[PDB]
RNA sequence: AUCGAGAGGA
């Protein structure tokens, strides 16, 4: 079983007006590339930003790209829960998730713990540990 | 000036000398009780407060002024003697003084009509006393003295008389106070959760014990502390509001000392956002003021509720005056710290079994609890007293008011039964203190004067609390714990082990405002993050901003002997910036060398001034005055780093540490009484080592020199004790060599016959015959006659066949006129020593006369005649019994090497040597190999040589200037093989045995444990009343049981008819009538032969029912249930 | 400690955008917007033809594919009530505290050569 | 803590029920015999005890 | 990205909460006690390090130097003032049990300069 | 359901006080207070007091 | 042994130590040193055992399988060996010592346990103060297990 | 004698 959390470097919550003209400079240029295609409207999206910092590699580890998280969400939360990612070849692996239609600052942290511990990205649930070996007897 | 290496080995020994010259073996014991009286009592008294009565009149009674004077005995006349220890023994009295109070009481009406009137010393008590504490009569005294009183004077004391009984505390491990612990339990709805059992330092009160936990996983952290007389939790900013810190800042200042922090911050952040909605202090009163005194109170009350318990109720040690709630804040605020240190994984969880976080309660500490209930009990009484007097508004008599019973009575009947606590409390009250004194040998006595016990409860399987903790090291002996159900539980000092008395901190709080010091109260909040906290005896006092050369000072005043005590702790945590002092008592500590840059301060004028200690009176004392020596604790140990030797300090290719700060005196003191007794500890399997620290204190010897007048009810004296050839240097101290358990044996270890297989002994019947662990045992019999009433009264006379009913068979023509045997008259079992006779209300007067102990065929030592505290004759009969070593009988060496005796063969049965030794026993080599005890053969070796020579060995544990090669090269210098080995021949035939057997002179120990006491047999004896049962025990000639495993193992056997004998017809064989129609035991009248039973109204329908007496007993207890168990035979 | 790992992504999605562009997105094995990426030549059309005839399919299927008072059930009905409902139950938040009881488990071994 | 209060106006043992509406953040305390009733803000920390605090503040404010 | 402060207010001392403004669609930091507003410079709100890469250099204080119970080396001088001892210790927190690390810290007074190899 | 002597013995002492059973002192209690209690509600008697 | 022990805790202390799976850090240094210091017991035990001559009594009570075996023998002669509590080495139970004798975080094979001596040559009192601590280990599980295997 | 307690033994 692997959780968010066993794959996550780090969260954050940021406060983003503007998907085109984001907080972080790092992430100016994915950002962009998603959003003048207007598949999923810039009017919807919630000023409220959640940004999480994947590790590599802890995904290589599962063999798991940020497409199966991103499915993975997409579909524990449907469409009530937006998030994008950029592609496997930047130094940091990074994907946002701010929510697209108790304040939103705290209930997306309440989104992100429930994100964090129990949803189910692979492996079957209460099956912690697994280690493979020859057995010599 | 530097002591070198070659003399270092008599240079720390002669050190250790003048320790035990100074403190001796009991004198934890003595200094707790010392403390005390000359503290504790006068504390107590002082701390109740005065009773204020009136209708009008009104009186105060202070209580001022505590005198205690001399043990003294008050006959029936009353003329007041000095009672001394041996006639409390005798005559079964309780060794106590009176405690006399000065109270005063004024009369104050009206108009300023105010007078004083002062009762000197009104009679408030009677205190036992510990003997040979200040308070003893055999204080001061000499040798001479005490033998001149029939006194040892070997005994160490330490222990109280009550009803003659020698009674001796226990000290009890218990958890630290004012100490904030924070632990994690796994199983449970905290994360982590910090406590402190804060406690007033005069003991005014009981410790009122604070926890602020961590709710388990907005879901972030909640914490809420636990206030004491508070029905349910609180959030822990409403506590600070209640302090009147009412903004979010102020209270995180107390809180978090560094705001940069982060992590701090995020986490104390839940609570801050829980209690949001209360913003002002008198709210948060109000809130707290509800849970607690009653669900309607007026708000202005529930206000002053809030309040009381604030100030008083929450961490009294930090303060109980008013204006404290700064220090209390900023304690609280520390508690809160801690526990976010903890739960974010910077500070370690407090771990429970370190000693650095526990306390020993001494008898000093243990009287004190009894004396605060029993003194609170006794001014109760005495306002009752007084009220009923004023209500009917005549004048009352302080004296008849004070009904001193009370203090006497608890006192003598907790320390006799040892149910601690008020004797109406008998479940509620832990028992376990105050045993009676083991009086078996002498190192019995000094273990159990030695003994500390960890309350956890025997029941509790979690080996935890019951391993050998790291931090025992020097503190509690690594062997001498019992094997049995509380392993590990019961511990035992180590030799140079001190437990703190307690002190005043005053002088220490006064120099710290000297020095660099500032208040809690004084400083800013901003202040605390890179500065030092100064905690005294957990009360944090105040911040400092350079700890080292606090540190400095305050070591090198305590050094001094200046304002410091010795026994005060000052631990300097650095990575954290406290540094916490601590006074209190029962903090377990230990002498250690200081050490310079590296370089003892012990330098050759100390040891020479010690060599001369006799002369010019240069001590111990002397030596901790010097600087030389200091008292560490066991928490003051973890700051410590510690040269084994002076060796470790010299030198080296590669240093280790090169920063030591103290040297041991002697590794070997990390033993205790018992243990210190093995030679070569260090070559046995440690299991053997505690099994012999346990059978060390079942060894015969002299128990105790003034034998001769003690009346105890078991004693045992080996005829010949012998000091070890081969000894430790430690025994010097414990007097082993003045009063030894056993005997120097010419042991073989040997296969000779198949008599000591499995461990078991062949001894030789000649040296049996020529004294060779012979003992006298000594059982004494008790008896008084009770003039209760005229309805009935004993008296001791001889009975006669033609007055007295209750007459065994047995001849009474051995006792007196008096009904009493003389000595030096020879009796057997069921025979009588004491002739009492008890007024009837065959005639006038039946039997009930004292017997013998069956079956044990001794003769009268001595008589003794009396009278008891409330004044009729007593009587004391020593019977005296010649115990022969024989089949059966116990022996043991020092390294756990047990074993009973197989056979005794004669001197030309036993093999013999060239030269004609025959070895006094024979071990069976098998018990060697898996024990692992190389100690009794390098112990067997090291005695040879010693006997060769004109020696006493040195077994001293840790000694490299003794080794196996260097005994034989010794050995081999005497013409002997060098390895101990002899060629044996054997005793039958006289050839050679082909293996040369390993033989020489070892210590053996006869222990208690003789086959004659064991011995017991039963067929048709006497019965249980209850069930009709074979009684229990060899005493009342009880039956063996018969279990429940018994009774599977004959299942498995498939024995029906032998299962049924065992479990029916020997036991409890019984009938029964039934009724048939409802199966109820009905109403047999078999001498008419009438039968019927009430139910059914049949009198020809009833069964005969053959059943134990234990099922129609179970069967008649489940009617009395109403429950119908009907035995259908149909 | 086998957990290898590497990063090549040649291949890119390559599909037609609305303004005239092909997609850039270097997705391992979905590009979010077009689904799963095929491999397509220098224009955008895909290499296989049978992969080409499924996807113009999928795409002509998704082609094909008191009134004056408030609405209570405007409040029922929207994604923050939804994922309210979903994160605040009562199974879901138990999972939650759960696991982060492991967390503090692993905060508790983490002193290991000590007693406790 | 007890749930059930004597009331303040006729005495009767337990007798005063709590009603803690926390979703308009109010708590109602009404007494079963004599009926009388009261009415106080309450919080998430409140507790009948606190209402019940409340309705003897007022009544003793009251009575002044 | 590192951590973010809880600020207080400036007229009850109370801890600010965040909050949004629609109307200048700007994040501020708002109490719920009084009615203060600040505008933020930071419009980040939370940060959870689940790696938790914590630079324990920061958790270690320069007074360790003088701990006689800590093992010192002439082998690694320090590069602040090139003292020649120093004392070194492993990591032992938590989220640090990993990896035996070792801490170095130069025990010349007034210096404590501390590092790791 | 009173138990006979046997499952309560009222065993003798070293004198002639008869010390009696557990069983016996708890029926000694049942029986004073079923005594009183009988005299009550044969009387009148509080409805509290008799409860 | 102890200066392969000194190996592995330099590689550990300059992170020249890497993981084995299925284990952390702090475990595989545990497991190498462990495994360091049973190939030194067991060395040394047969190297004692090989020394015996079959005049030698305790080969004598061995081979009969009467008492005895051949770990007893590699004890008295050889090496006592590592000494353990709960499975492990010698806990921490002071400040990162185990005793006040070692500098802090003293991983070496004396600090946490391990008796270099035999029965015949004497234990020192560190070793002796461990080794006590492994035979209450025995005593407590001897004292415990008794009432709940017969229950 | 009963009850409890404690200390021990295997
Ligand atoms: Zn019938
Ligand atoms: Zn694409
Ligand atoms: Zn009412
Ligand atoms: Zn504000
Ligand atoms: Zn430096």
């Amino acid at each position: 079983h692997t959780t968010l959390r066993k794959v996550t470097a780090n969260t954050a919550i940021y406060y983003d007006p503007n998907p085109q003209s984001t907080v972080v400079a790092e992430d100016q240029e994915w950002v962009n590339v998603y959003y003048e295609m207007p598949d999923f409207d810039v009017a919807r999206i919630s000023p409220w930003l959640l940004r999480v910092e994947l590790d590599r590699k802890h995904m290589t580890d599962r063999k798991l790209t940020m497409e199966q998280i991103a499915e993975k969400i997409n579909a524990g939360f449907g469409d009530d829960l937006n998030c994008i990612f950029n592609d496997d070849n930047a130094e940091k692996l990074v994907l946002r998730i701010r929510i697209m239609n108790m304040d939103d600052d705290v209930f997306l942290r309440c989104i992100e713990s429930n994100m964090l511990t129990d949803m189910t990205l692979q492996g079957i649930e209460q099956i912690s540990k697994v280690y493979m070996h020859l057995p010599q007897t | 000036d530097e002591i070198t290496p070659d003399l270092w080995q008599e240079a720390c020994w002669i050190v250790i000398s003048s320790y035990f010259d100074e403190k001796g073996l009991v004198r934890q014991q003595l200094d707790s009780f010392d403390e005390f009286i000359q503290m504790s009592v006068q504390r107590i008294v002082e701390d109740a407060p005065p009773i204020d009565l009136q209708a009008p009149p009104r009186y105060l009674l202070k209580f001022e002024q505590i005198y205690l004077s001399k043990p003294t005995h008050w006959e029936r006349d009353g003329a007041p003697s000095p009672m001394m220890p041996n006639e409390a023994r005798l005559r079964n009295l309780t060794y106590s003084a009176p405690l006399y109070v000065d109270i005063t009481k004024t009369v104050i009406k009206e108009g300023e009509e105010q007078l004083q009137t002062q009762h000197q010393k009104t009679f408030i008590g009677k205190i036992p006393i510990m003997l040979r504490s200040t308070y003893c009569l055999l204080n001061g005294l000499t040798d001479r003295d005490l033998c001149e009183l029939n006194e040892c004077p070997l005994d160490p004391g330490g222990y109280f008389i009550i009803n003659g009984s020698e009674k001796v505390l226990i000290a009890q491990e218990k958890m630290a106070t004012n100490t904030v612990y924070v632990f994690a339990k796994k199983d449970s709805k905290y994360a982590y959760t910090g406590e402190c059992r804060s406690c007033l330092e005069n003991s005014s009160r009981p410790t009122s014990t604070i926890w602020v936990s961590m709710l388990a996983r907005a879901i972030g952290q909640r914490i809420v502390a636990t206030l004491p007389y508070i029905k349910q939790e609180v959030p822990i900013i409403i506590v600070f509001r209640a302090l009147g810190f009412v903004s979010d800042r102020d209270i995180l200042e107390h809180i978090i000392y560094d705001f940069e922090d982060p992590e701090m911050m995020e986490m104390v952040k839940p609570s801050l956002d829980e209690a949001f909605v209360i913003q002002e202090q008198n709210v948060a009163l109000n809130f707290i003021g509800s849970r607690g005194a009653k669900p309607g109170v007026t708000k202005e009350k529930r206000i002053k509720y809030a309040k009381e318990v604030l100030q008083k109720e929450m961490l009294p040690h930090v303060g109980v005056s008013d204006f404290c709630e700064t220090k209390k804040a900023y304690f609280l605020g520390y508690m809160v710290h801690r526990l976010l240190l903890a739960a974010l994984g910077r500070r370690e969880l407090d771990d429970r079994d370190h000693y650095g976080n526990k306390r020993l309660d001494l008898a000093g500490p243990l009287l004190a609890f009894l004396f605060r209930g029993m003194f609170k009990n006794l001014l109760k009484e005495v306002r009752i007293y007084a009220q009923k007097f004023i209500d009917r508004g005549k004048d009352f008599n302080l004296e008849l008011a004070i009904k001193t019973r009370i203090i006497s009575d608890g006192l003598k009947y907790s320390l006799a039964t040892g149910n601690w606590g008020d004797q109406k409390k008998a479940h509620q009250a832990r028992a376990g203190v105050s045993q009676v004194l083991n009086r078996l040998t002498f190192a019995s006595t000094l273990s159990h004067l030695r003994r500390l016990n960890s309350p956890i409860g025997r029941d509790g399987k979690l080996a935890k609390p019951r391993q050998l903790h790291n931090t025992l090291w020097g503190m509690v002996c690594p062997a001498e714990t019992p094997e049995g159900h509380a392993v590990g539980l019961v511990k035992n000092l180590a030799l140079m082990a001190y437990i703190s008395v307690g002190s005043q901190p005053s002088p220490i709080l006064e120099f710290l405002e000297e020095w660099s010091m500032e208040n809690l109260e004084e400083i800013s909040p901003a202040a605390i993050a890179d500065a030092t906290k100064i905690f005294v005896n957990g009360c944090w006092v105040g911040i400092h901003k350079d700890p080292e050369q606090l540190m400095n000072t305050l070591r090198k005043l305590r050094r001094q002997m200046d304002i410091i005590v010795s026994e005060v702790s000052m631990i300097r945590d650095i990575r954290e910036r406290e540094i916490r002092i601590y006074t209190d008592a029962g903090r377990i500590c230990r002498p250690l060398l200081i050490v310079e840059k590296q370089k003892l301060l012990l330098k050759k004028r100390h040891i020479d001034q010690l060599k001369e200690r006799e002369y010019n009176n240069y001590s111990w004392q002397d030596l901790v005055a010097s600087g030389v020596v200091e008292y560490i604790d066991t928490l003051e140990e973890e700051t410590v780093m510690l040269a084994m030797t002076p060796d470790d300090l010299q030198e080296k290719e590669v240093a280790y540490c090169s920063t030591y700060t103290h040297c041991e005196i002697h590794p070997s003191m990390i033993l205790g009484v018992c243990a210190s007794i093995i030679p070569f500890p260090d070559h046995n399997q440690s299991p053997r080592n505690t099994y012999q620290s346990a059978m060390g204190k079942q060894a015969m010897g002299v128990y105790i020199t003034n034998f001769h007048v003690r009346m105890d009810t078991l004693a045992h004296v080996l005829y010949y004790p012998q000091k070890p050839l081969v000894t430790t240097r430690s025994m010097e101290y414990l007097r082993f060599r003045e009063l030894p358990a056993g005997i120097n044996s010419i042991v073989a270890i040997a296969s000779y016959t198949g008599y000591n297989q499995e461990d078991s002994v062949i001894m030789n019947r000649s040296a049996v015959d020529r004294g060779f662990f012979r003992s006298v045992f000594y059982r004494s019999y008790k008896e008084q006659e009770s003039k209760k009433g005229f309805d009935q009264e004993e008296v001791f006379e001889k009975p006669t066949r033609e007055t007295c009913q209750g007459m065994r068979h047995a001849i009474y023509d051995k006792l007196d006129d008096d009904g009493l045997i003389a000595p030096g008259v020879r009796v057997s079992g069921d025979d009588v020593i004491i002739g009492k006779t008890v007024t009837l209300p065959r005639y006038t007067k039946r039997d009930c006369s004292t017997f013998l102990r069956t079956s044990e065929t001794g003769i009268v030592d001595q008589v003794m005649v009396t009278l008891n505290q409330e004044g009729y004759k007593f009587c004391k009969i020593r019977v005296r019994s010649v115990r022969i070593p024989q089949i059966g009988d116990k022996f043991a060496s020092r390294h756990g090497q047990k074993g009973t005796c197989g056979i005794q063969y004669r001197q030309e049965d036993m093999p013999f040597t060239c030269e004609g030794i025959t070895p006094d026993i024979i071990i069976n080599p098998h018990a060697i190999p898996s024990r692992m005890t190389i100690g009794h053969l390098i112990e067997c070796l090291q005695g040879k040589v010693s006997a060769n020579k004109g020696e006493i060995g040195d077994a001293t544990p840790f000694n490299d200037a003794v080794n196996v090669q260097k005994i034989s090269n010794l050995l081999s210098d005497y013409g002997y093989h060098l390895r101990g080995n002899e060629v044996l021949y054997n005793g039958f035939t006289g050839r050679k045995i082909t293996s040369q057997i390993f033989i020489g002179p070892t210590y053996y120990q006869r222990l208690k444990h003789m086959v004659d006491d064991k011995i017991h047999s039963r067929a048709r004896g006497p019965i249980q009343i209850l069930n009709r049962q074979p009684m229990e025990g060899r005493s009342r000639d009880g039956g063996l049981r018969f279990g429940e495993m018994e009774r599977d193992c004959q299942i498995a056997h498939g024995a029906a008819q032998f299962l049924r004998e065992r479990l029916f017809e020997a036991s409890d064989p019984y009938q029964v009538h039934v009724c048939n129609l409802c199966g109820i035991m009905a109403i047999a009248n078999t001498r008419t032969h009438t039968y019927e039973c009430r139910g059914c109204r049949n009198k020809t329908q009833i069964s005969l029912v053959r059943m134990p007496y234990a099922c129609k007993l179970l069967f008649q207890e489940l009617m009395s249930m109403s429950i119908a168990p009907r035995m259908m035979s149909v | 400690t086998f957990a290898g790992k590497f990063e090549p992504v040649q291949h890119w999605c390559r599909a037609p955008r609305p303004d005239g562009r092909l997609c850039e997105r270097q997705d391992r094995l979905k590009c979010p917007f077009h689904g799963k990426i095929v491999p397509r030549d220098d224009e955008g059309r895909p290499l296989d033809p049978e992969d080409r005839a499924r996807e113009q399919r999928r795409q002509l299927q998704k082609q094909e594919r008191y009134p004056s008072l408030t609405n209570l059930k405007a409040q029922a009905d929207t994604a923050r009530a939804r994922i309210g409902r979903k994160v605040f139950a009562k199974a879901a938040v138990r999972r939650v505290v759960a696991a982060m009881n492991r967390m503090d488990q692993k905060k508790h071994e983490k002193f290991s050569n000590q007693f406790n | 803590l007890e749930t059930q209060f004597t009331c303040p106006f006729c005495n009767h043992e337990k007798s005063c029920d709590v009603k803690m509406d926390r979703a308009r953040n109010t708590g109602v305390i009404s007494c079963t015999v004599c009926l009388e009733e009261f009415q106080t803000p309450i919080t998430y920390l409140s507790e009948p005890v606190d209402v019940y605090s409340d309705w003897i503040d007022a009544c003793e404010a009251a009575n002044q | 990205p590192g951590f973010v402060g809880i600020r207080f207010c400036q007229e009850c001392n109370n801890m600010l909460y965040p909050k949004e403004d629609k109307e200048n669609r700007i994040l501020l930091y708002a109490c719920r006690n009084c009615d203060y507003q600040q505008e933020a410079d930071n419009s980040c709100i939370y940060v959870n390090k689940i790696t938790h890469e914590v630079d324990e250099l920061t958790q270690i204080i320069a007074d360790v130097s003088q701990d006689p119970t800590l093992p010192r080396t002439e082998d690694h001088p320090c590069q602040k003032c090139g003292h020649k001892e120093a004392v070194f210790f492993q990591s032992h927190s938590a989220r640090a049990e990993d990896a035996m690390r070792l801490y170095y810290v130069c025990t010349a007074p007034h210096c404590g300069h501390r590092w790791t190899e | 359901p009173v138990p006979p002597l046997s499952v309560r013995p009222a065993v003798v002492m070293q004198g002639s006080a008869r010390n009696q059973d557990d069983l016996t002192h708890k029926l000694a209690d049942i029986v004073k207070i079923n005594n009183q209690l009988r005299r009550n509600e044969q009387n009148g008697a509080a409805a509290h007091v008799i409860a | 042994a102890k200066q392969d022990v000194i190996e592995v805790i330099e590689k550990a202390h300059n992170n020249e130590l890497e993981p084995t799976p299925g284990n952390t850090l702090r475990q595989t240094f545990e497991n190498q040193v462990n495994r360091i210091l049973n190939d030194a017991r067991d060395k040394t035990g047969s190297s004692a055992q090989k020394s015996l001559s079959e005049y030698n009594n305790f080969k004598s009570m061995v081979v009969s399988g009467a008492k005895g075996s051949k770990i007893n023998i590699s004890q008295v002669i050889a090496v006592v060996g590592q000494q353990n509590v709960e499975g492990k080495r010698i806990p921490f139970g002071f400040k990162h010592r185990t005793l006040p004798h070692f500098i802090k975080d003293d991983y070496g094979p004396e600090s946490r346990g391990f008796v270099e001596n035999s029965y015949l040559a004497g234990l020192t009192p560190t070793e002796f103060f461990f080794h006590a601590m492994g035979g209450r280990e025995g005593l407590i599980d001897t004292a415990v297990k008794t009432a709940e295997t017969g229950y």
